[PDB]
């Protein structure tokens, strides 16, 4: 029973930078990248995503939040079967633990102009065994804005976090699952009509036969994880070749070196 | 011997300059104590001088070396301890050591001394050649440095004497070290220079050091000082160069010590006056204070400061000294208070005086808010904080005697002159963040401090009262009464120490390491105090010499930087490996278990979060604590940092690393424990992150490079990146950049605005202008490259920097510093990274850069290329380069197989003549002369044979040659070579088969065109440089002997690809030409190096697929091993070191008993190496193993070498070779290796072309050499590098050739690739083609567009431009791309050449010769050149005028071997009668400008520089008569004649002396002032003497006269005739045709006579009709003379005025030959 007598007084202990020190280990895992090979029949598309932008993706990431990067590649010359990811695009964004939140704008650079759209990569804080309705919504809704989206040619590729590694699963959607997340509008875990038969394993491969390439906002960075108020779906963006910053670069989070030095 | 492993640890005196050795103190006679309530005082009177006995008069400056008065210009006498110096000082060079109190004079010594080394330099003109020496002045505060520059720079700046403090950068700095004479720094600054390791420092021409307040040798800063004197003394026996060493030292034990230490004679120069010798003499107190207790010792301290200053208030200024900034204030609040109190305030100010209104206006006014608080009452404080303005308010109003009480830090205690009556030093406790708590006052800053008492001529004694704890009254007393001896703390330092010595070289073992350490001051105190430092006396007396216990404390501290990595020690030899990390620890002044720390914890992947961690985890923070009462505002700042820590406020680590993130963030902390630590952290944070930086960049870590070049500059800017960079214009207000910041927008946003929008954009307009200039002030480059494939793995990039800022050196000085880094696909590796330093002269110039990279297939998406700024925040440029169009060139195909052919007989000749050629020199040919003897000899057809330097493709050619023989018996074979050097070796061989033996005729290209066409006549072998041959060449259409030739031979061909190889591809493309044009063919036979792409070169030589010979690498016929070995050491004198062992192991690996080369960077490496091999011979399992013939063959050898050095290695098996050898020395050296005496030899890179011995090991140590044009390292072109690996090749004597490579790592692949596999070659014909197409439009070859282009289409370049379009620019290979790149090509050539003058374009398409172009092309004379001749001659142009004129053509880029030389030279300019602008070093231009003064004027001599005044001499002539014929053409006569005279001057190296006596040999200028007595000036009138009277005139030698006389018969003796023809019938504008007849008289038969000249030459003459006054040149013929012969001259009637005219007929050769006859022309 203390007032006053046995005072004891509050330390903040803000949250951002226990998982930027554990974003500073996101290199461990990618010795240990596993691709799910549940998928059968050897039926559909077979995608190649080379190691180099995996790894890449993996180390610029954060454990909680997620992050996506758009898919874009070709087939070899005489197997069109086979999809090679060739670029990985990241474009200004947000995300939390369940979703990601991208421009309505699709990348545009003439260095893409030769490659077709294969979809996205996100990464993911826990392995599902379902794909996201989430994610259904939001591959259908780019794919009613954007006609350059085949629903038979473009994929999800979920990066989940286990600890220790990453694994690798790949889905794309069905013409059902198309017509449900297009005009889905309950954000929720669960929102009516969401069916397993919206979408389908995909068959995946990791190549160390060829390398894959980033392109990244011209004038700001990816991440807008620190600068959400300065994110809008509307927002539009140019490109250029180069590599990402990972997720807690200093130009990521200006406010922190501006805002310290102003204490 | 058994060695003992010691703990250093407990031989360390912890206390450092606080270890009191004495045991006991006894007091000056009436001293006395005094008991009081809690602290005793000691009272010691002031000493009473000596009486001046020794009749010891003040030498008055009017007694001194009249040169030296003038450094006391304003002084009557010197003082006492000067007077008894100055003879020691001034009239010697003894190493000195003075002792005398603080305050006597000493600095005043060592001015004198620094005068003497002044004098050492001045010459007859008065000036001081101040380019010959430095003197370095090592003074142990910056403050007091900075006072001494300006006390010693006032003195001195009547002798033009420069004196400077280094400053913190590195590369402006030497710049400027260059100018400054004499060097004021610290002894750490000047140990870390000496410690990087650079030839070019000028550390050489140090003289004199100067070592001030040597006492400091008992500091922890003292085995800086040990360290220092040992290396220099060491060095100096190293050297045999001397270097004077004066000390400086208080008054203290074991000066005896010191000076053993300085090797001061003690009888010499040895002089101890004691602290009588005060000038002002010093009753001293000192307050001793028993109390305890914090807060009763605080109050106690104030007390008695109040108590003394009462004794002195209104009586005596008192200047009372505290530990602190803040403490100043807090101190002298106390005492004004405490008097307020007490109503004393009054005492310290009379009402009734202007001192007391000075004070309140200057308060009033003043800034400070403690200044203003306490300046009213007298009171002021004085500190580093403070503004410059406001400390000289206080030093200025404490000097007037305005203040009375002056509280004050210890920087005014060094840094400025300011005395008082009464000094308190308040409390001896400071806080040191080194050593993590409360120390006591360094023993300097105390003696200085006191030394302040007393005003030398205000007061007649001084007052020091010193306060302190009662425990220490016995220390401060003995070092106060020259008592505290003076130790040595070297033990503590010895790891760190040893390791610099390491790395320098200057200790290569432990026994180095023993002799080394004898040199140290700990050595003197160990062999004469040795209980002391831990050694027992039977311990001394069975060690006399302590060789054991050095042994072991070497030994120990070996071990310590073993393991941590520094260095690798071999126990059982002793011996000691530098290292990369050992390296860095040295030149970045790190302690060894930090760079372990960092070598530990560093990893490409680290994080900005352990970047922070391993950087607060160095050593020099290990006593750093996180005490309770700071863990308060470090919480505070451990929550918002903006870099997370991950360990507990508990942990040292993360106090460090918070304190680093508060200095970047530029925070106020609160603790003064917490603000002291931030300092000494972030002080040292500076270099340890450089340290890091390198590294990290040496590696190729990308990401971790980019971070840590960034926490760098975040150190040294005090922001972070997200900051506007536009703060770091200090001189833009805070306010605007903070409302840019606050705007957030990318900063490149504001690039596209003009000064308008940029105003609108940050919401205030008044500031769009400025900001606009700012913006485009900020440092910004654009980059664009080529890609250029050599293979399909290797890429050649050029990179364009092009300047994209306004420059302004208030803001970039000038140089502005970056780094080329080229990243990989990820970016996460440096293949290739380098420094690229912009200066202010090239601010607007492009700047290129060229360099390899890796590729693989399938090829990566992209590489980039970032630049970014060494020091500027937010400053770079990254270009992807992508590779989505990039051509690869086609594989190369395989070589042609070596067939196992029979062994090929002599007798396979069948010509009993041709077999004697080769009959006893071996039975059989080799496997490659085996398999295309066949071809060779046997047909007609054009053959390439490609194979391996060593394979024996010369006598390929002999094959050819001996077929051309046998068809033809005047055949003419024509041989290129590229070199000089081997075209001397062939034509020796080739004289000796073909004309010795077979009786044909061999003659060699001497340049020359006269001599060189009836060579080329009458030899039937005629050997030529590329140059030698385009020469006579280009005039084919007018040569039959050019066509007529049966047989054109190409050696070196794959030179091509190289620097000259321009020349060489033109005439081989030349003499296809013919060959087609004359239709009977000229044989064409290549010989190359092991070409991949050898298929095209043979097909742009015409070679059938059945006669091209592309053999591999393997199939040498001496089977070669080659073995490449890495170093991984950036720094290339320290990369050498490392090298210099395995150079030795290499030997004993490879070839333990067969010859050896070893090929060494630089002609100063050759000696080393030769030496080091001696050395480590010596300590080796073989000794004198190199010698294997006896002695006494060697000693004729031996008598002829000057060089004594070469004589001492000869003897011991070891030979060198370098340019500057006489040529017989060279030869000497090689026949004893020839000749199997000596195994070794050393031989320079620069003679890898002109050697003409072989061996059965080569190793080629380093592949990088100093240009000194252009300041930095430049790679062995691989031409080179295969011609060295040639040298490995004896195919009578061996089985197989061993070759070693030594290079740094980062060069180990190209040599993989370009060494085991042929080599592609390319063309650079197309930046060579402005003279080559101004040659062909003179002959006519070219005379339109069109006809450049199918001109073009016979090169090798045209041929390469299909199969690797890239390379050249192509980015296709179809017929139109082609044409295209032709045509631009054409165009802009001719373009060039038209706006030049050199050739005219009509209609855009015609081409026609210009008079500039015809000189150019017949000179063969750049067409730049003649082009600046055109606009830098005048009508009237001084010899002097031509003399520079020719010196800056561009056939002069090629000596900057020496820079100092022409230091040396501002001297030599003085002497040389003309007169120009200015000198300016480290332009091959002037090196020719005065190298050409020293030959016409016959001065002095060199070695390298003789050899590079006969290159010089190779063009002169050509030069001077393409002057003629501009000056000629223009029709300005004064001038032409003048420079005809120059040809005299430049052939007979004389001026315009009128005495051409000095032609004659044997002629002094006493034969000519005897001469000229008895009426001789001409060699006409010697010869016309009586042969005795002549003989009685000059004293004569039979072989001089002899001479003498050879000279007269060959001196021309012409007389001349002119007729007029017409003589009475012409008209105005018509014919006057004059007729010259020559006859020679006696007989002609030999070249020119000409010693001092060094190529043959052939007299040649000038006709020239002129008119002086008028200057009007009419007309000139060129002729030569054999005897007789008549020519005719061309001229126009200018008007019917009927006048005179001179007629000149001029010498190219001769002085005092040229005839002028005046004849006067009517017209009709
Ligand atoms: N999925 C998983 C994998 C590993 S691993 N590949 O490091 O051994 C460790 C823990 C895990 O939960
Ligand atoms: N060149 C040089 C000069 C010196 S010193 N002490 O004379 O400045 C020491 C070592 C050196 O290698
Ligand atoms: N140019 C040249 C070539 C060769 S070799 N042995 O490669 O054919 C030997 C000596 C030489 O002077
Ligand atoms: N790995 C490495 C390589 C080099 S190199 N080969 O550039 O000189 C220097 C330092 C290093 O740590």
């Amino acid at each position: 029973g203390p007032l006053g007598s046995m005072t004891q007084t509050f330390s903040s202990k803000t949250e951002w930078r226990v998982r930027a020190i554990s974003a500073a280990n996101l290199h461990l895992r990618t010795n240990h990248i596993y691709v799910s090979s549940d998928d059968i029949k050897e039926t559909g598309y077979t995608y190649i995503l080379p190691k180099n932008v995996l790894k890449k993706f993996i180390c610029i990431s954060d454990l909680r939040a997620q992050i996506a990067g758009y898919l874009y590649g070709v087939s070899p010359p005489d197997n069109p079967q086979v999809k090679e990811i060739r670029c990985i695009v990241m474009v200004p964004q947000w995300g939390t633990h369940q979703t990601v939140h991208l421009p309505g704008q699709l990348p545009q650079h003439e260095y893409l102009k030769e490659m077709e759209p294969l979809g996205w990569i996100h990464t993911q804080p826990n392995e599902s065994p379902q794909l996201s309705p989430q994610d259904v919504t939001t591959h259908a809704k780019i794919m009613a804005d954007n006609p350059s989206w085949d629903g038979e040619k473009t994929i999800i590729i979920t990066c989940s976090f286990t600890p220790g590694s990453c694994t690798l699963t790949a889905y794309k959607l069905t013409p059902s699952g198309y017509e449900w997340g297009r005009q889905n509008t309950d954000k929720g875990n669960n929102p009516k009509g969401y069916l397993p038969s919206h979408y389908e394993r995909v068959q995946m491969l990791l190549s160390d036969r060829f390398l894959g390439f980033f392109m990244v906002p011209a004038q700001s960075s990816w991440n807008y994880n620190f600068m959400g108020v300065r994110h809008d779906p509307n927002m539009k963006y140019e490109l250029q070749l180069a590599n990402p910053k990972e997720f807690y670069h200093e130009v990521h989070r200006p406010s922190h070196f501006l805002n310290f030095a102003l204490l | 011997a058994p060695r003992q492993v010691l703990d250093l640890e407990d031989l360390v005196f912890t206390q450092g300059s606080h270890f009191m050795a004495n045991k006991r103190c006894q007091l000056p006679d009436g001293s006395f104590r005094r008991q009081r309530k809690g602290y005793e005082e000691v009272h010691v009177p002031a000493l009473k001088p000596k009486p001046f006995g020794s009749e010891e008069q003040l030498l008055p400056v009017e007694k001194l070396p009249k040169y030296a008065q003038a450094g006391f210009e304003g002084f009557k006498t010197l003082n006492r301890i000067q007077s008894k110096l100055y003879r020691a000082a001034l009239e010697t060079d003894e190493n000195l050591l003075l002792c005398a109190p603080t305050g006597a004079g000493k600095t005043n010594v060592a001015l004198m001394c620094m005068l003497r080394e002044i004098g050492k330099h001045i010459n007859m003109d008065g000036t001081i050649n101040v380019d010959d020496f430095k003197i370095i002045y090592i003074a142990p505060m910056r403050s007091l440095v900075q006072e001494m520059v300006g006390s010693f720079g006032k003195r001195l700046a009547t002798y033009g004497i420069t004196v400077a403090e280094l400053t913190g950068d590195h590369q402006l700095c030497k710049e400027e070290i260059s100018a400054t004479q004499i060097i004021v720094c610290t002894p750490e600054k000047w140990d870390i220079i000496t410690r990087k390791g650079g030839e070019r420092t000028y550390t050489q021409l140090v003289r004199l050091i100067i070592l001030d307040e040597i006492h400091l040798l008992h500091d922890d800063r003292g085995p800086v000082l040990e360290a220092l004197v040992a290396r220099a003394i060491r060095n100096i026996e190293m050297t045999q160069e001397d270097v004077r060493l004066i000390g400086l030292s208080a008054t203290l034990p074991n000066y005896e010590d010191v000076a053993t230490f300085l090797r001061v004679d003690p009888a010499k120069g040895l002089f101890y006056f004691d602290n009588s010798f005060r000038p002002v003499p010093l009753e001293q107190t000192y307050v001793g204070i028993t109390e305890k207790k914090a807060i009763k010792r605080f109050q106690i301290m104030n007390e008695i400061v109040y108590e003394k200053i009462m004794e002195h208030a209104g009586k005596n200024q008192v200047l009372v000294f505290v530990h602190s900034r803040k403490e100043t204030g807090k101190t002298a609040r106390a005492i004004r208070d405490m008097c307020l109190e007490k109503d004393t305030l009054g005492l310290f100010l009379r009402e009734g005086s202007a001192s007391t209104e000075v004070l309140r206006t200057e308060a009033e006014q003043c800034k400070n808010l403690e200044l203003k608080d306490l300046l009213p009452y007298g009171f002021a404080i004085h500190h580093a904080g403070m503004t410059r303005v406001d400390r000289t308010l206080v030093e200025d109003l404490f000097a007037d005697k305005h203040i009375q009480v002056l509280v004050s830090t210890a920087t005014l205690a060094w840094g400025v002159n300011l005395p008082a009556h009464t000094v308190i030093i308040k409390g001896t406790q400071v806080y040191s963040p080194e050593k993590g708590r409360w120390t006591e006052l360094g023993a300097l800053d105390i003696l200085q401090m006191l030394g302040r008492a007393g005003r030398p001529q205000y007061d007649t004694k001084g007052e020091g009262i010193l306060i302190t704890s009662h425990g220490e009254l016995q220390y401060y007393l003995s070092l106060l009464n020259q008592q505290l001896p003076i130790e040595s703390q070297m033990v503590s330092k010895l790891p760190d120490m040893l390791n610099a010595e390491i790395v320098l070289g200057n200790v290569q073992n432990a026994k180095d390491a023993v002799n080394w350490l004898g040199y140290a001051y700990l050595y003197i105190r160990m062999l004469r105090s040795p209980t002391l430092y831990g050694i027992s006396h039977d311990d001394l007396k069975g060690d006399p010499l302590l060789d054991q216990r050095r042994l072991d404390l070497v030994h120990t501290a070996a071990l310590m930087l073993d393991k941590n990595n520094l260095v690798k020690y071999d126990k059982k030899t002793g011996n000691f490996q530098v290292t990369e990390l050992g390296r860095i620890a040295s030149h970045y002044y790190i302690t060894n278990d930090t760079v372990q720390t960092y070598n530990q914890l560093l990893k490409p992947t680290l994080s900005e979060i352990e970047l922070f961690r391993v950087f607060s985890l160095s050593s020099e923070f290990k006593n750093i604590t996180v005490r309770e009462e700071e863990k308060l505002e470090l919480q505070k700042l451990l929550e918002r940092v903006p870099i997370p820590v991950k360990e507990s406020i508990e942990e040292p680590s993360a106090k460090i690393n918070v304190l680093l993130q508060a200095f970047i963030s530029q925070l106020k902390l609160e603790g003064f424990a917490l603000m002291a630590d931030m300092v000494y952290v972030t002080q040292s944070a500076g270099r340890l992150m450089r340290a890091i930086f390198e590294i990290v960049l040496n590696r190729g870590w990308a990401q971790l490079t980019d971070k840590t070049l960034n926490l760098c500059k975040m150190i040294d800017k005090r922001m972070w990146q997200s900051m506007c960079p536009l703060r770091q214009f200090r001189k833009l207000p805070e306010e605007v950049v903070k409302k840019i910041e606050k705007k957030n927008f990318p900063f490149e946003r504001l690039y596209d605005l003009n000064h308008n929008e940029i105003g609108e954009l940050i919401r205030m307009p008044k500031m769009g202008k400025t900001i606009h200039k700012y913006v485009h002030l900020f440092p910004k480059l654009e980059l664009s490259v080529h890609l250029q494939p050599i293979t399909r793995s290797t890429l050649k990039v050029e990179l364009t920097i092009t300047p994209d800022f306004q420059w302004d050196e208030k803001v970039h000085g000038s140089s502005e510093a970056f780094w080329i880094l080229v990243e990989d696909v990820d970016s996460e590796v440096i293949l290739h990274h380098e420094y690229f330093l912009l200066k202010a002269k090239y601010a607007q110039d492009e700047h290129l850069i060229t360099f390899f990279v890796p590729v693989f297939e399938p090829l990566p998406p992209q590489y980039f290329i970032r630049v970014v700024s060494d020091r500027w925040l937010s400053c770079e440029t990254q270009l992807p380069v992508s590779f989505r169009h990039l051509i690869l060139p086609e594989k190369y195909p395989p070589p042609t197989e070596l067939l196992d052919l029979q062994p090929l007989p002599v007798s396979a000749l069948r010509n009993s003549a041709f077999e004697s050629l080769y009959q006893d020199k071996f039975p059989f040919f080799n496997p490659i002369q085996t398999q295309v003897f066949n071809t060779v000899y046997n047909s007609d057809d054009n053959v390439f044979v490609g194979a391996p330097t060593g394979s024996g493709k010369t006598i390929c050619a002999e094959f050819a040659i001996l077929r051309m023989l046998l068809q033809s018996s005047e055949g003419r074979c024509v041989y290129i070579t590229p070199m000089e050097a081997l075209a001397e070796q062939v034509y020796m061989d080739w004289y000796e088969k073909f004309q010795d033996r077979l009786n044909k005729k061999v003659v060699l290209l001497t340049g020359e065109t006269s001599t060189d066409l009836k060579l080329l006549g009458k030899g039937n072998i005629i050997i030529s440089t590329p140059e030698k041959w385009d020469i006579l060449s280009r005039r084919w259409k007018q040569r039959k002997n050019v066509q007529n030739i049966n047989l054109f031979v190409v050696d070196e061909v794959h030179l091509i690809g190289g620097e000259n190889g321009p020349v060489l591809e033109v005439i081989c493309s030349r003499m296809r030409y013919i060959s087609s044009q004359i239709e009977r063919p000229i044989r064409i036979v290549a010989l190359s190096s092991s070409l991949s792409n050898a298929k095209d070169v043979a097909h742009w030589l015409g070679c059938s697929a059945t006669s091209t010979f592309n053999f591999h690498p393997n199939v040498r016929p001496v089977p070669l091993e080659l073995h490449i070995q890495g170093f991984n050491i950036s720094h290339t004198q320290t990369r050498l070191l490392s090298m210099a062992k395995p150079v030795y192991h290499a030997i004993t690996k490879h070839s333990p008993k067969k010859p050896v080369i070893v090929f060494v960077p630089s002609r100063k490496q050759t000696r080393l190496t030769a030496i080091d091999i001696l050395t480590t011979c010596a300590a080796d399992i073989q000794r004198q193993r190199f010698l294997h013939c006896t002695e006494k063959d060697l000693i004729p050898y031996l008598e002829k070498l000057s060089d004594s050095t070469l004589k001492e290695t000869l003897l011991n098996g070891v030979g060198y070779l370098h340019e500057g050898l006489s040529p017989m020395e060279r030869r000497l050296v090689e026949q004893l290796f020839s000749s199997g005496a000596i195994q070794v030899v050393v031989a320079s890179r620069s003679l890898c072309w002109g050697m003409n011995v072989a061996a059965h090991l080569v190793i080629i140590m380093d592949t990088q050499y100093y240009n000194g044009k252009i300041h930095a390292y430049v790679d062995y072109p691989i031409y080179d590098v295969l011609q060295m690996v040639g040298h490995a090749n004896r195919p009578l004597q061996d089985d197989e050739g061993r070759c070693v490579i030594m290079c740094q790592g980062s060069k180990k692949d190209f040599f993989k690739k370009f060494l085991y596999e042929p080599l592609p070659v390319e063309s650079h014909l197309d930046h060579c083609m402005h003279d080559h197409f101004n040659a062909e439009i003179v002959t006519k070859t070219i005379e339109n567009k069109q006809d450049a282009v199918d001109y073009l289409t016979w090169t090798f370049l045209y041929r390469r431009m299909t199969q690797n379009p890239n390379y050249y620019n192509l980015q296709g290979i179809s017929h139109r791309h082609l044409s295209d790149h032709l045509s631009e090509l054409v165009e802009q050539t001719l373009s060039d050449l038209e706006q030049s003058k050199c050739i005219s374009i009509e209609d855009e398409m015609d081409v026609a010769p210009l008079n500039l172009g015809m000189i150019a092309a017949y000179y063969y004379i750049n067409y730049t050149t003649i082009e600046l001749f055109s606009m830098s001659l005048n009508a009237k142009t001084k010899v002097r005028g031509l003399i520079e004129i020719i010196s800056n053509a561009a056939e002069y880029e090629n000596i900057p071997i020496r820079h100092h030389e022409d230091n040396l030279l501002r001297q030599l300019a003085q002497k040389v009668p003309h007169k120009l602008n200015n000198p300016k070093f480290n332009d091959p231009h002037v090196k020719t400008n005065l190298l050409l003064q020293a030959h016409l004027s016959r001065m002095q001599l060199s070695a390298e520089l003789q050899s590079d005044t006969e290159e010089i001499l190779s063009k002169a002539i050509r030069l001077i008569q393409a002057c003629v014929d501009v000056l000629s053409s223009n029709g300005w006569l004064s001038p032409a004649l003048a420079a005809m005279e120059l040809a005299q001057m430049v052939t007979q190296a004389m001026w315009s002396k009128d005495s051409y006596l000095k032609q004659l040999p044997h002629f002094t200028s006493e034969h000519i002032k005897r001469c000229t007595d008895k009426g001789v000036e001409s060699v006409f009138d010697i010869m016309e003497m009586e042969d005795e009277e002549r003989n009685a005139l000059l004293q004569l030698t039979d072989s001089q006269i002899a001479d003498v006389a050879r000279f007269c018969n060959r001196y021309p003796n012409i007389e001349l005739s002119y007729e007029v023809v017409d003589k009475d019938s012409i008209r105005s504008g018509g014919p006057v045709v004059v007729l010259v007849q020559l006859e020679r008289e006696e007989e002609v038969t030999g070249p020119v006579i000409a010693p001092l000249f060094p190529q043959k030459r052939e007299e040649g003459w000038w006709v020239v009709i002129g008119d002086a006054k008028s200057n009007s040149l009419i007309s000139i013929k060129r002729l030569t003379l054999q005897q007789k012969a008549k020519v005719k001259l061309d001229f126009v009637a200018p008007a019917t005025g009927a006048h005179n005219y001179t007629l000149y007929f001029m010498s190219d050769a001769y002085m005092g030959c040229d005839q002028e006859y005046k004849f006067s022309v009517d017209v009709k």
